[PDB]
């Protein structure tokens, strides 16, 4: 009910590590395939926890 | 006649209309490339560089269907216009001969 939103910008993100980390039980991506994340550039990334 | 042609600008409206119609049809056909048609994006490279195979076939297919429809409409319009222009050209040939 009070989800915390974190801002991410001005950095390089190596999503390969996150995808390969087996600790993540559920890893679903809708607008983009998880594998392709390493060769894209975004205006900014929002993280909600 | 020389003075009228040199002064008035609307004399050749018959030819100007043909030129404008063709240019406008081409402009519409080109602009049609910028429509999503329901896909996530209207850029094939962006679709391919974001989604993966099996997926992204839906997006490519939506774009294909939309663009194919646009091309078919353009070609049908061109065929009808060509028929009209051929009628005019046959009339002009008859006028020349007679």
């Amino acid at each position: 009910y009070a989800w915390n939103r974190k801002r991410i910008s001005n950095c390089v993100a190596d999503y390969s590590v996150l995808y390969n980390s087996a600790s993540f039980s559920t890893f679903k991506c809708y607008g983009v395939s998880p594998t392709k994340l390493n060769d894209l550039c975004f205006t900014n990334v929002y993280a909600d926890s | 006649i020389q003075d009228s042609l040199s002064s008035t600008a609307s004399a050749l409206g018959k030819l100007q209309d043909v030129v404008n119609q063709n240019a406008q049809a081409l402009n519409t056909l080109v602009k049609q490339l910028s429509s999503n048609f329901g896909a996530i994006s209207s850029v094939l490279n962006d679709i391919l560089s974001r989604l993966d195979p099996p997926e992204a076939e839906v997006q490519i297919d939506r774009l294909i269907t939309g663009r194919l429809q646009s091309l078919q409409t353009y070609v049908t319009q061109q065929l009808i216009r060509a028929a009209e222009i051929r009628a005019s050209a046959n009339l002009a040939a008859t006028k020349m001969s007679e």
